[PDB]
């Protein structure tokens, strides 16, 4: 306030001549829009979202290298003259838009993954933390990540840690949102995708759960679309057009690839594929830690206990199994789990569960 | 001169306020992407009169006049979708298309990826190479050249460099349309794009028109019929108009691209526009060496590997994994930490491809 | 809330060596019911052994009386572990003053693991020798010289250097006659040298044919070829050499000493160009020799540094020019009053035909920085209100302000010396530099006092000084920075705009960003010529030691740069010759693994803002272009045994595939054991007792 007020204030208070009446005489009201072209003869063509589409004039701001068609800008509502430039992003791009700043996950975090940890890392992580490895190759590092697992452990867990080693705003776009049920939102919204991090990237690609554009089947029934077969062939020409030393990528994660269209495939553009595998009992071992840490435990229980029984369960439920061990002891009345309640709290959870049985008694 | 520009918004931009909005919207109404006019009476000679929006639509009679510069004010005269009378010479052909179109003037490319498809070079070095180069011929022979051809294959393979590396020996005019941008069914784009292709290949002789992914335009889709919009109804009247009705066939050629013939009308398949269909095939050995080498220069390799064993392990691929072989090979380097690609580092990455496509 | 709110007002540090104080006199601190709560929760984690969470309560509500309280008895191991990764930073705010506390208590003492922490953050000069008092082994002292050397700051100058160098036999000074020439880059610059014959590259240098356009083949020839020695241009072809004439002929042989860096003798390499006939053949032989004794002080087996202080008074013209920017560099490090005594009267009169007094001024700033010293103030002080004798031109009186921002660094309570100066005649640098000097009264950074005083003057161009130093160690000042940096490129003088990039450029190799690159747009083309010019310079120090990478979208902004004119090629070579700099490949460290920085290096970053002059208005001498080999920081990694002699040794390597004695590397991690003060780059590493390694 102190600095402001003896500088930043002396300097519109002293000198006022221009930029003052710059907003006057061309129009005090404002109506956003969107340009249709843009020329050397002062004429351009605007239209707002209620479709007033006019022919007006153009007045010396900016020069005309710096506007472009295709961005919002700052223009008039009733002359509709062009009044000024504004920011492109208040353009609709995607009907959902998910922009998340530095997330939560981590590699600490999301347990005994690291034999899958380093096979995002090289086609994610190590391009953007080492670009010069790739440089000195001369080779192209993949931009694209196939994923294989369940929502909240396979498809979710590896897509947010990554982004917080990379320093990364982690952007989701859903699969369903790249088919609109119109003709010609399929290239439209593919296209804004790397737009928006086409300028300074500091951002990663993200997409989750993609059970309809995935597959096109052989027509626009069973499940298929027709304009999913033209979307994703633009998509290609958008993924070879894009070129950086790794800044940004592009991670979907479907359940089967067998129904994608050979062309998006695109063998070397994607040379990472992620199958989602069973852990063993480390994994639970690094999961357990974490909760532990404010959860406290007896002494005659340790990790090597919790980790006896355990089936297949990735991650996701160690947490879960240990939230009814602590409910179990809330019975009790008492704060700290000790040795009698892990004993009782396991067998409510590791029963009366599955219902099927996977055993050897075929014989 | 730099005051100059600052207080010539006190002076002139009182009249472009005037001229360029308030004399466009006479009467509650250059590039022109919307024209309209609102209760005008004018005078049967360059009249308009005519709302381009679907509400109160107007027509033009007494007579026919053509005025393909001015029509009567210019400004909001205009035509955009429908066609009204005498209305056709002022289309509204500006549009910011530019980044479709790619023309390139006698490509450079020979052989990239495209290494051992000289089986297709063959199918293309009758029906492409000769009429571009000795056109003479075939008054001798008696028959014609096609007024198309149809490229076929797997999806994003073999459909790009590929006809490029013919026309380097026609040192002909490679003009590639992607057909991305005219999936929509606004009327009068599909159809303005493909007679302007006629128009420049009518100056310069010996040019290859080529229209990427047909099947994103094609002769009839589902907006065609269904709808009440001319786009591709049109379109295909510039193929039969230009192509096989009027323009030669060895100075102005067309070529296509599909992933599958049935999604093309019948129209456009029968003889007399499109003949040959190219398919791709798998190369051999000998052209997977030939690719392979090449990438070889590009990318940091040990000069003591060679090239015509782990090739040579693998079966028949397609073009597109060839260049995966490359990019992996360096992948498995970096976990070995080395400089180059070894003999080694190339094994891996074949047998990741086998494993995962078997092919 | 009573130590937050004596904390903001105070004429001292954080901390005191006096544990019996109610600290009642002057500015009060502790209350007198207070006493009894600071001794409250000692006795419970004593027993307990429960350091790990009492600290933590010392974190939060900055209570440096009870540290020295918990050390008893028990366990003094893990109690070192739980300091390194809690103390520094437990909450938003950031407090390492708690570490001078622990200097009384320790002292005879201290710990493999403490002695580590004791020689980070704070760093008194006390604090860095308490490592070597309680590890008796020679073989550990070893591998804390290679840190010393690094660290520099309070054992530099005599008393250390030239004295115990030599060799002593003691329990608690252990420093071989090798370990002087070793650790510093004195013998490995020359073997070192040797390897970069080898692995040199395609080199662009040419000698051209006309002195005008010399200037842009000298600029290619010393910079690319540093650290190369090049016997073709220097001896056969001298057209680039002996057709340069003036402030030409000084930056000629300039190139020549670069090119002749890192040599055990820098001096009988320029003798040809030393003495001949006129003080412009003689000018730039002096200045390379400097240039060639960057890293060196004392010399090997000889002191050479020592009879070239003779030189630094000259009547000559472009000698004295040249001799005090030379050998300015050279002395770095080495504190002599006879070097002082000769400057003062130059920087005093400022007499421009002889004394060529405009480097002089920085001259006292890059050799005595570090040291403490309250007469090399004094004197300045006196000439700057006053000017005394010829001093005339306003210029020349901002230039000693200019200088002032270093001296004072490290000097305490003499920083008032500065403040006179400001209250004298008033200058736009001179506003924020009161701000500060405040910085070396705490004897450090990162208070929350500071930190909101330097939102007092954003919310001016040498206020971002103190506001980077804070950002490289806390990432809460990070964040809100690169904020505040987009809005302070608009201003009326061009000072705070050229500092952006510098600033980031600097510490763009060990965390680059791409924000400030695209900044640069308006950066590059802003209404004067001269920052166009300043801005392929700037652009090139921004790249120097890396070659493309993330410097690619660095590298679109110099696209805009090629060629227009022959006087413009000099102008578009300027990022050419620095991307290139040490023949591509090489390293600026200003830092080490002990969380401190180098007032040695530090300096010549201030003196190539306050130089530089020569790229902006008013060029001066050719001679300013050849200012950042000051900085310039060998890169090489020793591969030692556990006796500490050069051998070859198999672990992992560096950034070149042999390690060896004075192999280039730089920047890598070392996971292995090693006997104190573990530090990445040059280690000494052992194996444990179960077998013999050298791994």
């Amino acid at each position: 306030f102190v600095s402001n007020s003896e500088i930043l204030k002396p300097f519109e208070k002293k000198q006022e001549e221009e930029k003052k009446q710059l907003e006057e005489i061309r129009g005090n009201p404002l109506s956003i829009g969107t340009l249709e072209e843009i020329i050397d003869d002062d004429h351009a063509i605007v239209t707002s979202p209620t479709m007033p589409d006019y022919y007006v004039s153009i007045l010396s701001f900016v020069d005309k290298e710096l506007l472009e068609p295709g961005c919002s800008v700052l223009l008039h509502h009733k002359t509709m003259s062009i009044v000024g430039v504004l920011q492109d992003d208040a353009d609709p791009m995607v009907s959902v838009m998910k922009m998340d700043k530095s997330p939560t996950e981590s590699y600490s975090d999301i347990g005994g993954l690291e034999s899958q940890i380093q096979e995002i890392k090289e086609s994610v992580e190590l391009p953007l933390t080492h670009p010069e490895l790739y440089e000195e190759m001369g080779i192209k590092p993949p931009k694209g990540v196939i994923l294989y697992g369940a929502p909240g452990t396979g498809k979710t867990l590896l897509a947010k840690a990554v982004a917080n080693q990379t320093s990364a705003t982690f952007l989701r776009i859903v699969g369903s949102e790249l088919i609109q049920k119109y003709l010609g939102d399929g290239p439209r919204l593919c296209r804004q995708i790397f737009k928006v991090a086409g300028e300074n990237a500091p951002s990663i690609v993200f997409i989750d759960e993609i059970d309809a554009i995935g597959t096109k089947r052989y027509d626009s029934n069973s499940g298929g679309e027709r304009e999913i077969q033209r979307t994703m062939l633009e998509l290609l020409n958008q993924l070879d057009g894009f070129d950086d030393r790794g800044d940004v990528k592009v991670i979907m994660a479907t359940n089967k690839i067998e129904t994608l269209d050979p062309a998006l495939i695109r063998p070397g553009r994607i040379d990472r594929k992620i199958l989602f595998e069973n852990p063993d009992l480390s994994t639970k071992k690094k999961i357990l830690g974490i909760h532990t840490s404010k959860m406290n435990l007896s002494e005659d229980v340790n990790l090597e206990t919790l980790v006896t029984t355990k089936d297949d369960l990735s991650g996701a439920d160690i947490q879960a199994m240990c939230t009814e061990a602590g409910l179990l002891a809330l019975r009790e009345r008492r704060m700290q789990v000790t040795a009698e309640d892990f004993k009782q709290a396991k067998e409510r959870v590791m029963k009366n569960k599955v219902e099927e049985n996977l055993e050897g008694l075929y014989l | 001169l730099k005051q100059t520009e600052n207080d010539l918004k006190d002076i002139e931009a009182r009249i472009k306020e005037k001229a360029g909005v308030k004399e466009s919207d006479t009467g509650l109404a250059h590039p022109l992407q919307v024209a309209r006019c609102t209760k005008i009476i004018k005078g049967e000679d360059a009249k308009y009169v005519i709302n381009l929006k679907q509400i109160a639509k107007f027509v033009v009679g007494l007579g026919e006049r053509v005025s393909p510069t001015d029509i009567e004010e210019g400004m909001r005269v205009g035509v955009d979708r429908s066609k009204y009378n005498i209305e056709l010479p002022l289309p509204p052909r500006i549009d910011p298309s530019v980044t479709m179109m790619t023309v390139e003037e006698k490509p450079d490319v020979t052989y990239s990826d495209v290494g051992g498809c000289k089986d297709q070079i063959e199918k293309l070095r009758e029906v492409v190479e000769l009429p571009l180069l000795s056109p003479e011929r075939f008054a001798t022979l008696g028959i014609d050249p096609p007024k198309g051809i149809l490229l076929y294959g797997p999806p994003g393979t073999g459909k790009t460099l590929c006809a490029r590396a013919v026309a380097n020996r026609t040192d002909a005019t490679f003009i590639r349309v992607i057909g991305s941008e005219l999936v929509q069914k606004y009327v009068g784009e599909g159809a303005r794009m493909v007679r302007e292709l006629f128009e420049m290949a009518r100056t310069k002789k010996a040019c290859i028109i080529f229209f990427d992914e047909i099947d994103a335009v094609g002769g009839a889709r589902f907006d065609d019929g269904a709808g009440g919009d001319n786009e591709v109804q049109r379109t295909m009247l510039e193929l039969i108009t230009q192509l096989d009705g009027f323009d030669p066939r060895g100075n102005i050629k067309v070529m296509f691209a599909t992933n599958r013939p049935n999604t093309l009308d019948p129209a456009l398949l029968r003889p007399g526009r499109i003949d040959r269909k190219v398919e791709f095939s798998l190369p051999d050995l000998e052209g997977r060496a030939n690719i392979f080498r090449i990438h070889s220069k590009s990318m940091s390799v040990e000069r003591g590997i060679r090239w015509e064993l782990i090739s040579r392990l693998c079966p028949n691929s397609t073009g597109a994994e060839l260049r995966s072989v490359c990019t992996e090979a360096g992948m498995f380097a970096i976990r070995a930490r080395r400089k180059v690609a070894t003999e080694k580092d190339f094994l891996k990455a074949v047998d990741k491809v086998i494993s995962g496509y078997k092919k | 809330d009573q130590v937050e709110k004596d904390a903001e007002d105070e004429t001292s540090s954080d901390g005191s060596k006096s544990d019996g104080s109610a600290a009642t006199s002057g500015f009060e601190f502790s209350k007198e019911d207070t006493l009894r709560l600071c001794l409250d929760i000692v006795p419970y984690f004593l027993k307990h052994n429960g350091e790990e969470d009492a600290v933590d309560l010392l974190l939060e509500i900055e209570s440096i009386d009870k540290l020295p309280q918990f050390v008893d008895e028990n366990t003094f191991q893990r109690v070192c572990q739980y300091m390194v990764a809690c103390v520094p930073l437990l909450p938003p705010p950031e407090d390492v003053a708690f570490l001078k506390t622990a200097y009384s208590i320790y002292l005879s003492q201290n710990e493999l693991t403490d002695a580590i922490a004791l020689a980070v953050r704070l760093g008194e000069e006390d604090m860095i020798r308490s490592v070597f008092d309680a590890t008796s082994d020679p073989v550990m002292h070893k591998q804390l010289a290679y840190i010393l050397a690094a660290q520099k700051t309070s054992f530099e100058y005599e008393g250390v250097q030239d004295i115990i160098g030599n060799g002593k036999l003691s329990e608690h000074f252990l420093y071989l006659a090798k370990e002087l020439n070793l650790t510093g880059p004195k013998v490995p610059e020359d073997i070192y040298k040797s390897h970069l014959d080898n692995s040199k590259s395609v080199f662009s240098s040419a000698g051209l044919d006309s002195a005008q356009q010399n200037l842009a083949s000298s600029f290619v020839n010393g910079f690319l070829n540093l650290g190369y020695c090049n016997d073709k241009l220097i001896v056969d072809n001298d057209n680039w050499v002996y057709k340069t004439k003036g402030d030409g002929m000084t930056s000629a042989v300039a190139s020549i000493g670069s090119i002749y860096q890192w040599n055990l003798d820098g001096l009988q390499q320029l003798d040809k160009y030393l003495y001949v006939d006129e003080p412009e053949v003689k000018a730039g032989a002096l200045l390379g020799i400097g240039i060639s004794a960057s890293g060196v002080h004392d010399g090997e087996v000889e002191p050479a540094l020592l009879l070239l202080q003779d030189y630094v008074t000259n009547p000559d013209t472009k000698i004295s020019s040249a001799a005090i920017l030379g050998l300015g560099i050279a002395f770095a490090g080495s504190k002599n009053d006879e070097v002082l005594g000769l400057l003062l009267p130059i920087a005093a009169s400022t007499d421009l035909p002889i004394e060529t007094a405009a480097m002089a001024s920085l001259a006292l700033a890059h050799v005595f920085v570090g040291t403490c010293n309250g007469d090399i103030t004094t004197s300045i002080m006196d000439n700057f209100l006053e000017r005394t004798a010829i001093e005339l031109k306003t210029d020349w009186v901002r230039f000693l302000a200019l200088a002032l921002g270093i001296l004072y660094m490290g000097q305490g309570e003499q920083v008032d010396d500065v403040l006179e100066t400001i209250s004298a005649i008033e200058h736009p640098m001179t506003s924020a530099i009161e701000v500060l000097v405040g910085s070396c009264a705490y004897t450090g950074t990162g208070d929350v006092l500071l930190i909101q005083d330097l939102l007092h003057r954003l919310t001016l161009a040498y206020a971002v000084l103190g506001i980077a130093l804070i950002a490289l160690g806390e990432d809460i000042g990070k964040e809100m920075s690169l904020r505040h940096f987009g809005h302070l490129m608009h201003y009326g003088n061009e000072h705070i705009r050229r500092m952006v990039p510098l600033a980031m450029g600097i510490v763009s190799v060990s965390d680059p960003q791409m924000k400030v690159f695209d900044t640069l747009t308006r950066f590059s083309h802003d209404a004067d010529l001269e920052v166009s010019m300043n801005s392929i310079f700037a652009m090139g120090l921004c790249g120097a030691g890396t070659n493309n990478a993330r410097l690619a979208q660095l590298l679109r902004q110099l696209a805009s740069y090629y060629s227009r004119e022959q006087d413009a090629l000099f102008i578009t070579r300027l990022a050419q010759g620095l991307l290139h700099l040490g023949k591509g490949t090489m390293t600026m460290d200003v830092f080490n693994d002990a969380h401190v920085l180098n007032k040695v290096t530090l300096a010549s970053i201030l003196t190539t803002a306050v130089g530089l002059v020569s790229p902006s208005f008013m060029l001066k001498h050719h001679q300013l272009f050849y200012m950042l080999n000051a900085g310039i920081r060998p890169k090489f990694i020793l591969a030692l045994n556990d006796e500490g002699e050069p051998i070859k040794v198999n672990v992992r390597v560096g950034q070149p595939v042999l390690l060896n004695h004075g192999e280039r590397a730089e920047l890598e991690t070392d996971e292995y054991i090693s006997y104190t003060s573990h530090i990445e780059g040059v280690v000494i590493l052992k194996k444990n007792p179960d077998y013999r390694e050298e791994e």
